[PDB]
């Protein structure tokens, strides 16, 4: 069922500060009546030293599955898509280009693409239409 | 009225003369701001050329774009401390 | 016509308040009329003094030439030369503006001794303002540390429960570090026989001696901005000092370190500043990143605001140490913008919430927009200004400082862009909590923001928006002065 | 005046603990590891990167001198 | 005309924000609607003048930044691209505002809601009309600001408050990268103006262009809720339905697409970024569709549909088909807004205001007008031939195969499955809400009625635009040779021919067969063989259902791992550094050192002749000893302090 968030210490010794079991106030029963109904807290109830990580204003904690199991599924999902992508690449099953890619006249539109002379023709031209 | 820069070079003054040194620092700074003004005017030509040319901006504004990219690395404020405290000849 | 008039008028102002209030102290058991209404007639005179101080610099501003290189309004007074340039002019105006604002913040929330508080505030404003117009290192240091004596007593008398600890922190942190800066100043007076700004800028010292001088000066500066890891005094001082003390400390004092870099490091130790720039960036980047993450775990309302100032001034240090005009101008713009938004956050926290409930713990406050809508409007607007949202002067300062950092160092200077995310993380988490959910069960319904607190928030918001939308008011004055600080030899 | 805030003892103890965590800090092996990472290891990583690429990034108006697209297409057949 | 189009929505926000108390609820809502309508009419006039007459409008208010060579002005331009973005923005905003008049009629804070709603419209107008990237950034930031105030409008609700914070902080993550990209733009080109930067794209280093547009890509993912920065999108459903209708149709969700299309002249010269955009859009399309088929909240399903459709625009950008992305963006803004409006009409029609589709059933006869709007919008979403979505979405899926590269072929399958899922969750959503056996109590059905005319009016206008809009505007954006110089397509990247002609005839109908045919199979199983979908029996099906119902566990991973660790780093910094070593090397450590040293010195001060005599005689050893031993004496003295 529920479990505490990460980085919540099991023990602490802050002098004479009371030592209480760390409780996530987000998991408390909402149908009960509290002095502070919004935060699910009664007046003068002691606070954990890291209560800011275990209250309503803390990030919402998800406890449907364990993080290791949740990360196993997350890697498995993208692992399937990775194998599916690599097989088609290594196998080379993706279709070939039906025709020669588009060609353009005037030395592959070199002058219209910022070229200055014949030295910089290949630096700016597109695929040159060799068949005039 | 429009006061003009008192052209003075660090290479023709004595730094012990605080007035001559002050003019050399001011003269170098004022020439650097003229380069920035020139750069902004040249960029205005590039902006106007790009809009009116449309798909022809590569050809119509080729020389202007080349000029802007060459002037950009050095058409900026560089200060006077660098040249005042250093002798390039040595 | 500036320093002479400013010192003489304020000294006469100090004497005038002392004569009136202390005339009947001779065990008279008297009642008197000046002390009626919490010494209203003595607070009013001190408030008028602060306003007149602003007019003094405005008269000299009319004659200021933005196209003139070098110091203007050069004046000899007390065997000291005083001058004004573009950078000094704006910082003086900010210091004097916060004068009346600091006094008005503690108008009717002090337990007594208003006359002592008023004189101390006006004395601090003038001393800090004079520190921007001195033209030598010795005069700079004299005014740099003269503010400690009025500030130490001010915190220890009008402070919060831990005022004793805060008074020790500010006195010892800022003196032990400034003494290392005095050593570098003493070295200048030994080998050059002068500490004049213009005289020492033209002298090139050995690369080893410049390293020693830079370290001595930077220790005094780094503690005062402040930078990590010498920053721990600032959260304690802000959380315990009175609201007017916090406004001056956050709005003026922390800006003296940035101005100190302009005067004491860049034009006189230019060669070693280039070498130290990677080290300064690493310290400031870690100061920015660490402070933002540390702010996420704070529970004191006023401490959260104190840490926010550390992160912003880290950007100012990064921008001011960039060797280009974009970074330098942006750092100066951010200092002016921070000089208004940061006091406003203390006013909202330590002046509005604290003056009603007297508790600075965050757990007692939530859903304040239900019965304090006017408070929440200013809190949200100033929260977005503090996070660098456009239309505010902070965004103009932060963007140019980040841009200047990238120009100075494209690789590690890019890390300064993390301030856009990190600043919104801690600032909005505080604002989202203070306005969200139902009204706090630990609070009783009371008055919203009053007219006096409305005036303080509005006239701190107005300069931020004006600078944010049209920063050319500031850039035009700074452009000629800031261009002198750049060190480069392009061939 | 009217004590508009209902002070809570648990909140005060929680607040006092947060403001005085330095009293109970111990320079153990756990603390030393965190101190080393934040104050030595992390600055060293930035320290190396800052000087490795210091003055080696001329990005102002950097020009392209290599063609982007391929001229001739080689079919897989 | 340009000034009236841009700043009129700002006037409505100011009027309701500060004068809404003095004019009442009703007049505040209509004045805001009036201000948006003025912008609507002015935009349509400009659309004819700009698109058809090839005219441009530029207004320069004043200079903003004048730091040496960096000059930025408060200037706004209306070119083909800007006015193309304005039509979805202002028109849908007006229809949402008209929709909001009757939907929010029972809310106690209507004046503030319309003030925030019109402010968002003004922020988006500034985003697409600025003539430089910094003016774009102004709208970019206030879009997140207004959305934060809209998602958390019901600030008394804890979930809405935290959801608004989630949207703001994730979008600020993109803003941090966006600032970094603009700074690099100033570093390389010394300007942020469109007319300056776009004129140097072919001459800049490819590495420099990649860094700038990688920052743009990260910023785009946050706004467009692509993979890795999409958790906030579903949390945006905490706000009122009019917010969701406006947000997910022609607003913040589409801001990421516009940024990449604006940067098309730069984006064409860094093919590696295009490869990243193509995969990021393709992955988000596949993931979003799978999640939407096991979701129960009606607004969550539509929100997931928005994420799936935005990715379709991204893959079009990834293949340099900026015209395809823009046209699908305009069409999507019309029928997706209709879905949210009609979804909010179903929630208002039911008395309990339930939002789970599992509690719906048999609404088709009771609310036929809402059903037809959903039915027509669903078919338009499913790219049914003849409708707006068919002319805008089907071509993009074809363009993946027409690219004829390895990445395009893989994304084609992802897009094909996305298209199949798009029909699958539309049929599933319709069946649960309108065709399933009733699940809600009988008392709900005897009080189930359609809403008023004011709510209906925007939906009918959108419904007609969801039938004929795409057919009329296809030639403007998808026509061959149409001049759209604002979007630059390199000659080597024009694949509109190989996509149109070389495609096998089977691929032209394959999405249709999988959509309608796959939808019929799902419909038959639900009606007659529902025992198959009792997935709580099978263990693998339960895990598979749970994995996609929890949205690829990304929300759990983001919170339990990334956000928690980021907060713990601050805790570690606070405990071990700020309150730790800096206190040992600080006031606390020096106090213990001072106490130890001063205690020793206190015992050395007492009146004793023998004590002082020995010290005086001991000092005589300094004279005797050679001075090179002073440091050894110094170490010895410290040893005695211990
Ligand atoms: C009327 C008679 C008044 C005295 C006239 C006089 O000759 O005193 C000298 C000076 C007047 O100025 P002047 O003589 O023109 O030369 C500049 C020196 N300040 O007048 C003075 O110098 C009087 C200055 C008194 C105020 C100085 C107190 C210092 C304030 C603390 C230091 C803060 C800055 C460091
Ligand atoms: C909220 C987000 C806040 C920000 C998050 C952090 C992002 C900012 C920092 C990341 C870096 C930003 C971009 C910097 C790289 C841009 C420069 C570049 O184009 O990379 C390649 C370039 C080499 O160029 P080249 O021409 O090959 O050199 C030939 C020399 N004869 O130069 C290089 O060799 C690359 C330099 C090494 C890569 C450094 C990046 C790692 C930085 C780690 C920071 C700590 C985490
Ligand atoms: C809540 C607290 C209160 C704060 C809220 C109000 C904040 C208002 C902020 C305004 C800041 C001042 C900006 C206007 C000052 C005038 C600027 C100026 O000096 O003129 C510049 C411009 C041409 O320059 P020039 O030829 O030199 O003329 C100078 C003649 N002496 O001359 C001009 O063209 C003048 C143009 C005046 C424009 C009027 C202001 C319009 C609104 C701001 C426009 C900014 C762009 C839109 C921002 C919205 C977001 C997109
Ligand atoms: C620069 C000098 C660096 C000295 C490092 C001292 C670190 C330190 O304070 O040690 C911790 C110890 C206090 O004990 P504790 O905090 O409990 O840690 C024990 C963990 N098992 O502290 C001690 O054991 C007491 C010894 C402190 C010695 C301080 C001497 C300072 C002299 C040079 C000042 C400069
Ligand atoms: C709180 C209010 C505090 C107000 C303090 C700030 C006052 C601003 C100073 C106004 C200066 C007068 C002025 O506006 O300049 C005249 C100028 C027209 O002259 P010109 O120089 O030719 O401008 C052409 C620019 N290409 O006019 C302009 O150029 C102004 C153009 C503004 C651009 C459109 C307006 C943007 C803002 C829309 C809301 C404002 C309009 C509604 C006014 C009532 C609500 C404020
Ligand atoms: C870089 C890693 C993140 C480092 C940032 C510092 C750590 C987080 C600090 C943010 C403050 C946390 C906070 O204010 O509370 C958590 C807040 C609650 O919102 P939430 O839990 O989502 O409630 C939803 C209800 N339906 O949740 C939030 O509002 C946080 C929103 C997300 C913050 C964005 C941080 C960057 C996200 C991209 C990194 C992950 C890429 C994958
Ligand atoms: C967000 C973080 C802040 C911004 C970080 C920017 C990092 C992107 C830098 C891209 C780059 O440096 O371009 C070069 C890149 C790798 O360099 P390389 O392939 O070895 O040499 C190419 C020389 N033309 O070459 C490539 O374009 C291919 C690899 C790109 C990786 C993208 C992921
Ligand atoms: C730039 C600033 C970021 C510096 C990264 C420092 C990472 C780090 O030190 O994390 C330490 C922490 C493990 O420390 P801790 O959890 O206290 O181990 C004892 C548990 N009983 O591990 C963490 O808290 C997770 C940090 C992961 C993100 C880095
Ligand atoms: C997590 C798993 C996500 C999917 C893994 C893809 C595996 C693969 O094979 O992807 C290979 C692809 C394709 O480029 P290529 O085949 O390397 O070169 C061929 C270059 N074309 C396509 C221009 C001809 O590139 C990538 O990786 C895409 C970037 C990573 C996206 C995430
Ligand atoms: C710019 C140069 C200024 C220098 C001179 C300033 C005035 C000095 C005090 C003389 C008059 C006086 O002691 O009078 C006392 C005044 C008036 O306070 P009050 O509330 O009326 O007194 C209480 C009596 N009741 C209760 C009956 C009303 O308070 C002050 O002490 C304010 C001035 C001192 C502030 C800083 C103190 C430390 C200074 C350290 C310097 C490095
Ligand atoms: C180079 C940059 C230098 C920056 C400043 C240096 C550290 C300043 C520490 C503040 C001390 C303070 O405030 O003194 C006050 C503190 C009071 O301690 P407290 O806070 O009440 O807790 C401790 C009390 N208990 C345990 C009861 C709660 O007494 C001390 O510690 C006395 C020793 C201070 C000596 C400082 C000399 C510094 C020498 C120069 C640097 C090598
Ligand atoms: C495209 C390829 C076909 C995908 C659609 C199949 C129909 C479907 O997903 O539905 C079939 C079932 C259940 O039915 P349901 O749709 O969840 O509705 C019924 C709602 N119950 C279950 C509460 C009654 O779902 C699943 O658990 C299928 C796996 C979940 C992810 C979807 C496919 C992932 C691979």
């Amino acid at each position: 069922k529920s479990f505490l968030p990460h980085f919540i210490p099991k023990n602490y010794s802050y002098g004479d500060y009371p030592r209480l079991k760390p409780e996530n106030l987000q998991k408390r029963d909402p149908y009960l009546k509290y002095d502070d109904q919004a935060n699910k807290r009664n007046f003068n109830e002691p606070l954990h030293p890291q209560q800011d990580d275990l209250d309503m204003w803390a990030p919402d904690h998800f406890d449907f599955v364990q993080d290791s199991i949740a990360l196993k599924w997350f890697g498995t999902f993208f692992g399937v898509l990775a194998v599916f992508s690599s097989v088609i690449y290594i196998g080379g099953l993706y279709p070939e280009k039906p025709a020669n890619p588009r060609n353009y006249p005037f030395s592959g539109l070199a002058k219209d693409l910022g070229a200055s002379s014949e030295e910089d023709t290949l630096l700016y031209a597109a695929k040159i239409d060799k068949s005039i | 009225d429009h006061v003009r820069s008192p052209n003075v070079s660090f290479d023709d003054i004595d730094y012990n003369n605080s007035q001559d040194l002050h003019n050399a620092q001011e003269s170098l700074l004022r020439e650097q701001w003229i380069r920035v003004s020139a750069l902004k005017v040249c960029r205005k030509a590039l902006e106007s050329c790009y809009k009116t040319s449309g798909p022809n901006h590569y050809e119509d504004c080729r020389e202007i774009a080349e000029k802007y990219l060459n002037m950009l690395p050095d058409h900026r404020i560089q200060g006077f401390l660098g040249y005042q405290k250093n002798d390039p000849s040595k | 016509m500036l320093v002479q008039n400013l010192i003489i008028f304020n000294i006469i102002g100090i004497v005038l308040l002392v004569l009136l209030n202390n005339n009947n102290n001779g065990i008279l058991n008297k009642k008197s009329l000046l002390t009626i209404k919490n010494e209203l007639k003595l607070k009013q005179i001190g408030l008028i003094i602060s306003i007149i101080n602003i007019l003094i610099i405005i008269e000299n501003w009319i004659g200021f030439n933005s196209n003139y290189y070098g110091f203007q309004n050069i004046e000899r007074f007390l065997n000291i030369y005083w001058g004004i340039d573009g950078i000094s002019l704006l910082l003086v105006l900010l210091t004097l503006i916060l004068g009346p604002i600091a006094i008005l913040s503690n108008w009717k929330n002090l337990k007594g001794y208003y006359t002592y508080y008023v004189i101390s505030i006006n004395m601090l404003v003038i001393l800090m303002a004079l520190n921007f117009i001195c033209l030598d290192l010795v005069s700079f240091y004299i005014l740099f540390e003269s503010t400690l004596a009025p500030l130490f007593l001010l915190i220890g008398i009008y402070g919060a429960n831990n005022k004793n600890k805060a008074a020790y922190y500010v006195l010892i942190y800022t003196l032990a570090s400034s003494l290392f800066m005095l050593l570098s100043i003493v070295i200048y007076y030994i080998i050059i026989n002068s500490t004049d700004y213009i005289y020492i800028n033209n002298i090139i010292l050995s690369i080893n001696l410049q390293s020693l001088l830079f370290i001595g000066i930077i220790i005094g500066i780094a503690v005062k901005t402040p930078l990590m890891p010498v920053h721990t005094w600032l959260p304690t001082v802000h959380s315990e000092s009175p609201l007017g003390g916090s406004i001056l400390l956050a709005g003026v004092i922390l800006k003296l370190a940035i101005y100190g870099v302009i005067r004491l490091l860049l034009p006189n130790l230019s060669e070693i500043s280039m070498m130290f720039t990677p080290i300064i960036y690493i310290i400031s980047i870690l100061t920015l990143i660490y402070s933002s993450l540390i702010t996420l775990k704070q529970t004191d309302l006023k401490v959260i605001i104190a840490y926010s100032s550390i992160s912003h001034l880290a950007v100012c240090m990064i921008g001011i140490f960039a060797n280009n005009l974009i970074g330098i101008n942006g750092s100066l713009i951010l200092c002016l913008a921070h000089g208004f938004v940061s006091p406003a956050l203390f006013i909202l926290v330590g002046g509005i919430l604290y003056d009603r409930y007297h508790n600075r713990l965050i757990n007692y406050y939530q859903g304040l927009s239900t019965f304090m809508p006017i408070f929440s409007i200013y809190l949200v607007v100033f929260s977005f200004c503090n996070t660098g949202t456009p239309l505010s002067g902070n965004f103009v300062g932060e963007f140019l400082s980040i841009t200047g950092a990238v120009i100075r160092h494209p690789i590690i200077g890019s890390l300064t862009a993390a301030s856009v995310l990190l600043s919104a993380c801690y600032q909005m988490k505080l604002t989202n909590r203070l306005t969200g959910s139902v009204f706090s069960q630990y609070l009783h319904i009371t008055n919203d923001v009053t007219n006096r607190e409305i005036f303080l928030l509005n006239w701190l918001l107005i300069p931020t928006i004006i600078i944010g939308i049209y920063p050319s008011f500031v850039t035009n004055i700074l452009n000629l002065a800031s261009s002198t600080l750049i060190y480069s030899v392009l061939i | 005046g009217p004590h508009l805030l209902r002070e809570d003892a648990s909140f005060q103890r929680y607040g006092q603990l947060r403001d005085n965590l330095a009293t109970y800090w111990k320079f153990n092996r756990k603390a030393a590891r965190n101190v080393f990472i934040f104050l030595v290891a992390v600055p060293a990583g930035l320290g190396y990167l800052a000087y490795n690429y210091e003055g080696k990034t001329p990005f102002v108006g950097k020009r392209r001198t290599e063609p982007i697209f391929e001229q001739d297409y080689v079919p897989r057949k | 005309m340009i000034l009236l189009c841009i700043f009129t929505p700002f006037l409505g926000s100011l009027i309701s924000g500060f004068f809404g108390r003095y004019i009442g609820v009703n007049s505040s809502k209509w004045i805001v609607c009036l201000s948006i309508f003025v912008s609507v009419v002015s935009t349509y006039i400009l659309f004819i003048d700009v698109i058809f007459n090839e005219i441009e409008y530029t207004y320069n208010i004043m200079n903003w930044l004048n730091v040496e060579y960096l000059v930025v002005d408060w200037s706004f331009t209306i070119d083909k691209l800007s006015v193309s973005m304005l039509v979805p923005v202002v028109t849908v905003s007006f229809l949402v505002h008209l929709y909001s008049v009757s939907y929010m009629s029972h809310d106690p804070h209507q004046q503030r809601f319309f003030s925030y709603l019109s402010m968002f419209t003004f922020a988006m107008i500034v985003l697409v009309t600025g003539d430089n990237y910094l003016i774009l950034f102004v709208g970019w930031e206030f879009i997140g600001v207004a959305s934060y105030l809209l998602i958390s409008f019901w600030f008394t609700r804890f979930n809405a408050v935290k959801s608004g914070l989630s949207a703001l902080l994730i979008n600020r993550f993109g803003d941090a990268l966006l600032v970094l990209g603009l700074s690099y733009l100033v570093l390389v080109t010394g300007s942020v103006n469109y007319n300056t930067v776009f004129a140097l794209g072919s001459y800049l280093d490819v590495n420099m262009i990649t860094v700038i547009l990688i920052c743009f890509l990260v910023a785009s993912m946050a706004k467009s809720a692509q993979l890795g920065l999409h958790s906030w999108l579903l949390l945006a459903m905490e706000g009122p339905t009019p917010v969701s209708s406006l947000l997910h149709a022609a607003c913040l969700v589409i801001a990421g697409v516009f940024l990449l299309m604006r940067s098309s002249p730069l984006l064409e010269y860094t093919p590696i970024v295009l490869l990243l955009i193509l995969w990021l859009g393709g992955l988000s399309t596949l993931i979003s569709g799978l999640i939407a088929m096991v979701s129960n909240d009606i607004k969550k399903i539509i929100a997931l549909s928005t994420m799936s459709q935005v990715g379709i625009m991204m893959i079009a950008i990834g293949v340099s088909c900026y015209n395809l992305a823009l046209f699908h963006l305009i069409c999507h803004s019309f029928f997706k807004a209709l879905l949210f409006m009609s979804a909010g009409s179903v929630i208002h029609s039911i008395i309990s205001e339930y939002q789970d589709i599992r509690m719906y059933g048999g609404f088709r006869q009771f609310i036929p007008l809402a059903y037809t709007c959903i039915f027509i919008a669903s078919l338009s979403l499913m790219a049914i031939p003849g409708l707006t979505g068919f002319y805008s979405k089907d071509i993009i899926i074809e363009s993946m195969y027409g690219e004829y590269t390895f990445s395009g072929f893989i994304i084609y399958w992802f897009a094909l499955i996305s298209a199949t899922c798009t029909s699958l969750y539309s049929i599933r959503l319709i069946y649960y809400t309108f065709l399933n056996n009733p699940n809600s109590p009988k008392y709900i059905y005897i009080n189930l009625k359609e809403n008023d005319i004011v709510l209906i009016t925007p939906m009918i206008i959108l419904t007609i635009l969801s039938i004929f809009g795409g057919y009329l505007l296809r030639d403007i954006y998808l026509g061959m040779g149409s001049p759209f110089n604002e979007l630059f397509i390199h000659p080597n990247n024009l694949s509109l021919i190989e996509t149109e002609f070389s495609l096998p005839s089977i691929l032209k109908v394959l999405p249709l067969i999988t959509g309608l045919g796959g939808g019929l199979i799902l419909l038959l199983i639900y009606e007659f063989n529902y025992s198959l979908f009792l997935v709580y029996n099978n263990k693998n099906l339960s895990k598979l259902y749970s994995f996609f119902n929890q949205k690829i566990m990304f929300d759990q991973l983001l919170n339990n791992l990334i956000l928690r660790s980021g907060l713990n780093i601050g805790w570690l910094l606070n405990v071990h550094i700020d309150r730790g070593i800096l206190q040992l090397f600080g006031p606390l450590g020096l106090w213990k050192l001072s106490t130890f040293i001063s205690s020793k010195l206190n015992k050395l001060v007492f009146l004793n002749i023998g004590f002082i005599l020995e010290i005086i005689v001991l000092s005589w050893l300094l004279i005797v000893f050679k001075v090179s031993l002073l440091k050894y004496i110094l170490l010895l003295i410290i040893f005695i302090i211990l």
